[PDB]
């Protein structure tokens, strides 16, 4: 930044751009050479895109050039860690974790079912045979 | 409905989001991704956005080639995405010079090894942990004439003139590559 | 089967062998002690309806062990919408005259529920097709049951990846492709009616029927199987229905 007479003083990156905000002109006076000034200006003037705290649910924002990257906690995902991996218990998502059949249910949670010759176990997602030769199973390997 | 189009992969340090068009007008989307011989896994169920984060899926094996497809709803209409191999195509994030110490007539520039999206043992792997020897950092400095240096680690040991000050800047690089071989230049730092 | 391998004895327990006048005719799939699912076109040229035999527990057409069970086909149910000599609605439901005995070598493949198969099994990349068909396009048939793992494709991809053959059958919503386009692996004519079984979390389900294709393992082509999920309700209503007087029966469809 500029004040009364400081411009008489030679340039300093520390006093002008570190300890204060420096325009392109001041910056150019410190690096002199065009390219060197640009190389500095790209980052210096980009601005931290992480300021808005875009990463949600405890994610970590790592600043980039005119962009950012979110690092989410194990139970999350999505550009801004907005997706709750636990709120995806619907049938179309990996058969709702069901071993055989899956039935969606508006509002409540999905229910699991089985094919004739099997019954739904206590975990509410598995099926065990209820006959000696249930379909889809190969004896010489069971 | 209308099949999505212009599917593109936006990836940096394995942070991988698939984008597409157009802006959903009375239609929702559902993405599926898989490896050439694996089963199809759905993602971003009935989303109205035109993007889909797939980081968790592709970091399971960054050296695998994935195929994604976007389904349109008001077999359904879909569009396949470009093949995508994380290791060979993800962009290298902008580096950060961690520091540098002067020792007489030499300076040890240290490149902060930034983290990637690839998890392992409940932690994030570094860019070095993933690419190993495939990654090298390069320094573009000058006696505040042009000069350069390369290292197969996260540090540069170079010579310098006493009294004069130096500015530095580094770039992540994967020589073997052809596309996205280098990251953007790190911010400028001066001793 | 082209480019596959022998199914170890007992590992394809639902494969059915269909005979007409003691001669090899087609494959089939047992889905319970009394019913067998096969392909409709396997009956285009049949004249002696009282001479259809379904053999289960088969393996090697050249040997005879006690795992073999035979039954007369008491009824062949083909959809009314099927046209002999064509390809759409290539499915048949065969009622065995007497139930078969379930053993280690004879077991039915599960017929799944429509939505489970469309929403889940359909996206299971690999499934097994099998039969005693030709080992090469225009070659002799197999003596030992053969099995082949084939990758499934959605019709859009099938068409896009297939070479056009003017005036060739359309791939309808009652079909689907599976196989390879490099000329190395596919099912063949003699396997018609055989199963296309999908493995899912411990259980195998019936998802397709060997139906047709441009020759056998032709470059730039894939095999085409009857999309069984389209006939679940059709098959169930029939299995609960009373046996008709004749052998051949055409049931409306839907
Ligand atoms: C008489 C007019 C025929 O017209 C055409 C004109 C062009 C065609 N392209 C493909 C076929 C369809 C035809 N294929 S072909 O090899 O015979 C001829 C190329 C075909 O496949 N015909 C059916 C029987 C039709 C019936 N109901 O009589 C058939 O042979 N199905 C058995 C079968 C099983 C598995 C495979 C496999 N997994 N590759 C291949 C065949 C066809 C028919
Ligand atoms: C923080 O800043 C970034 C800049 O792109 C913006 O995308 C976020 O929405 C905001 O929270
Ligand atoms: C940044 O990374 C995320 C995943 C969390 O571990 C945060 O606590 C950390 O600051
Ligand atoms: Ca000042
Ligand atoms: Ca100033
Ligand atoms: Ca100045
Ligand atoms: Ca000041
Ligand atoms: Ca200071
Ligand atoms: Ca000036
Ligand atoms: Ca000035
Ligand atoms: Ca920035
Ligand atoms: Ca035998």
């Amino acid at each position: 930044a500029n004040a009364f007479l400081e411009e008489l003083r030679p340039g300093s990156l520390e006093r002008e751009c570190k300890e204060e905000q420096c325009s392109f002109e001041e910056a150019r006076e410190i690096f002199k050479d065009a390219e060197r000034t640009k190389l500095f200006w790209i980052s210096y003037s980009d601005g931290d895109q992480c300021a808005s705290s875009p990463c949600q649910n405890g994610g970590s924002c790592k600043d980039q050039l005119q962009s950012y990257i979110c690092f989410c906690l194990p139970a999350f995902e999505g550009r801004n860690c907005e997706t709750h991996k636990d709120d995806q218990l619907i049938c179309v998502n990996e058969n709702g974790g069901c071993e055989q059949y899956c039935s969606d249910h508006t509002g409540t949670k999905r229910s699991c079912r089985c094919h004739e010759g099997y019954s739904l176990l206590a975990d509410g997602v598995s099926c065990t045979p209820t006959v000696e030769y249930p379909c889809g199973k190969i004896p010489i390997l069971e | 409905t209308v099949a999505a189009y212009n599917l593109t992969w936006k990836s940096t340090n394995f942070k991988t989001i698939l984008e597409w068009e157009p802006k959903p007008v009375n239609q929702v989307y559902t993405v599926q991704i898989s490896t050439k011989s694996g089963d199809w896994k759905s993602k971003c169920f009935y989303t109205t956005d035109t993007e889909c984060d797939l980081t968790d899926e592709i970091v399971k094996d960054v050296k695998q080639t994935y195929l994604a497809r976007v389904f349109s709803y008001p077999e359904p209409l879909y569009e396949n995405s470009p093949e995508f191999t994380p290791y060979l195509e993800t962009n290298l994030g902008q580096p950060t010079i961690q520091s540098f110490e002067q020792v007489g007539t030499k300076v040890n520039v240290t490149v902060e090894d930034e983290r990637t999206l690839v998890r392992r043992n409940n932690t994030f792997l570094s860019l070095r942990d993933v690419f190993g020897k495939d990654l090298i950092y390069t320094l573009y400095y000058w006696k505040s004439g042009k000069k350069t240096a390369k290292t197969n680690t996260n540090e540069f040991l170079i010579d310098v003139d006493k009294g004069e000050n130096y500015c530095f800047s580094v770039q992540a690089v994967i020589p073997s590559r052809t596309v996205n071989r280098k990251s953007t230049d790190s911010p400028v730092e001066c001793m | 089967i082209v480019g596959g391998k022998v199914c170890p004895k007992g590992e394809c327990p639902w494969q059915v062998l269909l005979l007409v006048n003691g001669a090899q005719l087609c494959g089939g799939t047992l889905i319970n002690t009394i019913w067998v699912v096969s392909a409709a076109h396997c009956f285009d040229k049949i004249k002696n309806w009282r001479n259809l035999i379904a053999v289960l527990g088969e393996h090697d057409l050249s040997e005879h062990d006690g795992d073999e069970q035979s039954r007369r086909v008491a009824q062949v149910i083909i959809p009314s919408t099927y046209v002999p000599g064509t390809t759409n609605h290539d499915i048949a439901l065969l009622r065995l005259h007497q139930p078969v005995v379930l053993t280690d070598h004879v077991v039915p493949l599960c017929l799944p529920e429509r939505t489970f198969s469309e929403r889940t099994l359909a996206f299971v990349r690999f499934s097994l097709v099998s039969g005693w068909g030709q080992l090469l396009d225009r070659g002799a048939t197999a003596l030992e049951l053969m099995v082949l793992n084939v990758p499934r494709l959605m019709t859009q991809d099938c068409l896009q990846q297939s070479r056009k053959v003017g005036d060739s059958p359309n791939i309808t919503e009652y079909m689907f492709c599976a196989g390879y386009s490099d000329g190395s692996k596919d099912s063949c004519k003699g396997d018609s009616g055989g199963p296309h079984a999908t493995h899912y979390r411990g259980t195998w389900y019936l998802t397709g029927i060997v139906s047709w294709g441009q020759g056998c393992a032709t470059v730039g082509h894939f095999g085409v199987y009857t999309r069984v999920s389209q006939y679940i309700e059709w098959l169930q209503k029939l299995m609960r229905s009373e046996p008709r007087p004749g052998v051949l029966l055409r049931a409306p469809f839907p």
